[PDB]
DNA sequence: CGGGAAAATCTCTAGCA
DNA sequence: ACTGCTAGAGATTTTCCCG
DNA sequence: CGGGAAAATCTCTAGCA
DNA sequence: ACTGCTAGAGATTTTCCCG
């Protein structure tokens, strides 16, 4: 699996870890607390 | 007939990009043109780009430069 | 690899040194290192450096509020030509917003309009009227001004534009319009060398003639290909390569392995 | 190259247009339009009409495209010189507007359409027109119930007859017949252009006396000598300005 | 070319085409087209596209104020290394930041110390304070923080790694204090793969040893060289490549063309 | 001699023609309206 | 390399230090540290000492690093467990600090304290800090005139010491004496860097048993069979990981 | 002794950047140290870098490897 | 094939707020 | 499941042009 | 000399507000 | 007469290691 850590909007304290879901060519879609997000990849890290 | 429209379909130019470089590859040349993707040929070279990072035009002053012509 | 291990870990949760500075430390190599600063959450704290590729479709437009001297200007872009539309309105309301775009989709062929998340943008007015236009609509990630990264340049530009020639006009509305027509008209450049209105014209115009000629290629030729599994359909052949499709899959093959039907 | 006399020859038979032997034997436009001008006997598309309509007690300002058919309409709030000097000016900004043709109303003859018309550097003249306008309003009338206000029918239906209302020759509509003939424009425009800058230099080829210069090519050179067309390799001409 | 140049004039004057627009619709060459752009004032709105290089110089500190949660940091940083310091202080005062800078003074050797125009940093008090460590003080050009480009960097770190740590401790002072312990010791990478701390004890202690090897090579070598002009003064010969000093200009020479005596 | 333009300080209004006086690695130093000013090179133009 | 006789002849000659041997005939430190831990006959940096004084009715805590004379010095509100404990972090944040040595008084007893020096890794053990006491002094009292309040003689003062008194062996300052120890602690903490790295790597040469490695250059490998050491080409040795 | 103490300011690495180009390049060769110069050899090729762009270090890990070494 | 000017392509920035 | 870009200012690299 | 993992170098970004 | 930089996340390119 993946370990996905975000900034989710305009706030600048970084979350995570969510699970992928999805990667696209920019942007990511993540869950985290049983909260689905989208999020660019200059705005996320995955491991 | 068909060679007639072939040839015509191929004075067409395109300019794409990859899927990680921001600057615009140079004007290749079109072959086909689908909903989705556009098989073009660039220096002997034939790659498939995405429909949504190909803009595709018939660059009217090198129609009129007679460059198409051989 | 096993003390160090530890002793890394204990001046980790301390410090949360970097995994160069834990190998130089404690005699570690640099995977273990890298993967002790991998498993604490307290350091991930930057995304991957790259952008993406906004959608450059020859009928996508991309909408966005700007604002000058206290007053609204909506501004709408044709991404694959940079051909802007503009104009003053009273009120940053739906709306307006919803009679600007059918304007737009009644005198452009507008497939979809690309816009941030602001409140007029989101209206159901303007829903309504992109259902009734046949307009799809696509909205940015909440807060990343990038996604719409056109639309936002062509706002600096306008403004550039409405500052050369704002002399010249006592209304800002007129400035407005004059600083369209300049961009869209007298400003040439980019692909093709074109001005943003004949660039928009070479394009639309290029879609409608490609779209027919694809239309009667394929209604004159038609071929099974296979290579090296089903029947696919031939696209174009030549200069030794061959490009099929075959279920929604497009590849090119050396004209070896590939048998025309 | 080596179909000059073909391209002569089909003119001859058929007087064709230039863009015919041009894409039928391949040669450069400036060739082709060299030899349909030089033969004596063989020898629009930025034009607008503007006119004021009014229903339901409100002032409906419609532009035009004569070439197309296609047309840009707006509710105004008064039928005055400033509201039909914003019109053009948008309309200027959004399409190649060369000449628009009015009625002498009091509105478009006002000093600020005339202003308005020399910033935009377009050119005032004083049944199209009606005919548009009464289909125009065969629209807003069927759209009538789907809005609320005047000015959003009214758009509704500029959209459905430029983009919805096919007939003709070919089935197109007004936007894509607009914007062929802006295209055909365009590529007239490129031609008169590269025309103007390949004439203003003269060629001697073998020495022959001076030339018209027509193409440059490669590793050929296509040239004009007393009403006859030849192509001489650039080794054996040489290319200068006067 | 006069006919096209006028026509030119006047659109540009009413419109400001840049110069492709002109050179295509008025069949200018590009270079008469581009004269007319650089002749009007409206048209220059864009500086060259570049950026300059801070001094880094081993006697450099770039300092800067910082806020977090109410409180002010006062940020010092060693350029050449990278090394910061830092505290938090009561108010964004003159005599505030003249104490914390005599107390780096008596800490490091500051030759010079760089900052922005905030009123703190331009009090006669933090003059009074460079004037007797005989420190020289640098502004950078107001509202250009790319000028303290360093410290600014190094704030972004500092807040970081506070970030980091803030729970381990109850108060901001600690926690800044903290932070500074794991940049300068904690932290490796950079050149040398060293950290802050010892980047800039290499720094000093290579400053102080190369100069006293120059100083004694200096005293012990001695020559005059003529290439080409006058009798420069030696520095390193070899390697078929001479470097000599002359009316205090460095110039480097190859073997020929250069006698040593 | 040379034209300088110049974008001066928070200001986005961009200035002169100015004299150059002096021209450095990353900044130079004008006179407008006899007034010396020091630009950052990215602020300004020279002609 | 081709050296290692003489280093081994110097070392017995003068039982020098491996810095000599290294530098003298050029051998890596490595080698030379190998050869002189060999001979079992030939077989500090980090220490603060701490202290609070009086003077004016004022505390101030002192900071003397033994090694240098290089002295910290604050005036604190008050000898309160909390005040020490952040002049500890900072010290530590801006000196490799190691161990501090105190008077075990109440403040440097603290819990606080304790925790500073657990958090910044710091070992706490209860005639030079007394001298430095009293040099301080002296300079403070010669400097208090210049300004007006205490903290900032006090720090008038530190500079001074640091780096305005010279005198010694080569009349150097105390800021440059603990750079200079500083660095070559550093130099000793890499030597032994990778000494831990390569002492767990054995070598076999031409096949004799396992011996010990000390270098691996680029066309030589240097290593160390029953107290003796020698050289080997890279093709007739090979290195394993036991 | 002259050669001695040249060799030793020659085992200086130097890391300094050209007047256009922001990354600094890599660890060349100390071998003059001026007030506002510094005479550098990088891969046979002798560069005077002004002061204010070079920093000068003694790498010590390099030191303590022997890399110095012939 | 040799140089020089021109044209083209490449590199990089602010502002969109 | 989505996504930085635009246009201008210099720098540098091909390309064309007469011997 | 041949491949593969590792190390090094290269490319690019946000945040400093 | 002065000047963007830092450190981390991937990408790609040398370099070392056993046959
Ligand atoms: C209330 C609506 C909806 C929610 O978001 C806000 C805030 N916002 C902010 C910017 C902005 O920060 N632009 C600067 C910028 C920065 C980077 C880049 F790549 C492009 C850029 F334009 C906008 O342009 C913008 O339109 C809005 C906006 O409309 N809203
Ligand atoms: C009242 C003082 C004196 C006059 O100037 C103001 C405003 N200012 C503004 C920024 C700032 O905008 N930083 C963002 C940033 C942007 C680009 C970049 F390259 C580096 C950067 F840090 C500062 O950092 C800063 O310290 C100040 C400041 O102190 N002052
Ligand atoms: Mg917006
Ligand atoms: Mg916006
Ligand atoms: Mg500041
Ligand atoms: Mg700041
Ligand atoms: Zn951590
Ligand atoms: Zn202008």
């Amino acid at each position: 699996n993946f370990r996905v850590y975000y900034r989710d909007s305009r706030d600048p304290v970084w979350k995570g870890p969510a699970k992928l879901l999805w990667k696209g060519e920019g942007a990511v879609v993540i869950q985290d607390n049983s909260d689905i997000k989208v999020v660019p990849r200059r705005k996320a890290k995955i491991i | 007939e068909l060679q007639k429209q072939i040839t015509k379909i191929q004075n067409f130019r395109v300019y794409y990009r990859d899927s990680r470089d921001p600057v615009w590859k140079g004007p290749a040349k079109l072959l086909w043109k689908g909903e989705g993707a556009v098989v073009i040929q660039d220096n002997s070279d034939i790659k498939v780009v995405p429909r949504r990072k190909a803009k595709i035009i018939r660059d009217y002053g090198k129609q009129m430069a007679g460059d198409d012509c051989v | 690899f096993l003390d160090g291990i530890d002793k890394a870990q204990e001046e980790h949760e301390k410090y949360h040194s970097n995994w160069r500075a834990m190998a130089s430390d404690f005699n570690l190599p640099p995977v273990v290192a890298k993967e002790i600063v991998a498993s604490c959450d307290k350091c991930q704290l930057k995304g991957e450096a790259m952008h993406g590729q906004v959608d450059c479709s020859p009928g996508i437009w991309q909408l966005d509020c700007t604002h000058l001297e206290g007053k609204v200007i909506l501004v709408a872009v044709h991404v694959a030509s940079g051909y802007i539309e503009a104009e003053v309105i009273p009120a940053e309301t739906g709306q307006e917003t919803a009679y600007f775009l059918l304007k737009l989709a009644g005198r452009w062929p507008v497939k979809t309009v690309h816009t941030d998340n602001g409140s007029n943008f989101t209206s159901t007015t303007v829903k309504a009227a992109c259902w009734w236009a046949g307009i799809k609509q696509e909205f940015g990630i909440p807060y990343n001004p990038q996604s719409q990264g056109v639309i936002e340049s062509m706002n600096k530009e306008l403004k550039k534009i409405i500052g050369q020639v704002r002399d010249q006009a006592e209304h800002l509305k007129t400035a407005v319009q004059m600083a369209v027509f300049i961009h869209n008209f007298k400003r040439k450049g980019g692909i093709g060398g074109y001005s943003a209105g004949e660039r928009i014209v070479d394009i639309i115009a290029t879609d409608i003639q490609t779209k027919e000629l694809q239309k009667q290629i394929t209604k004159i030729q038609n071929f099974r290909v296979y290579y090296r599994k089903g029947p696919a359909k031939l696209l174009w052949k030549g200069e030794g390569a061959v490009v099929i499709q075959d279920n929604s899959d497009i590849k090119v093959v050396p004209r070896r392995k590939a048998k025309i039907i």
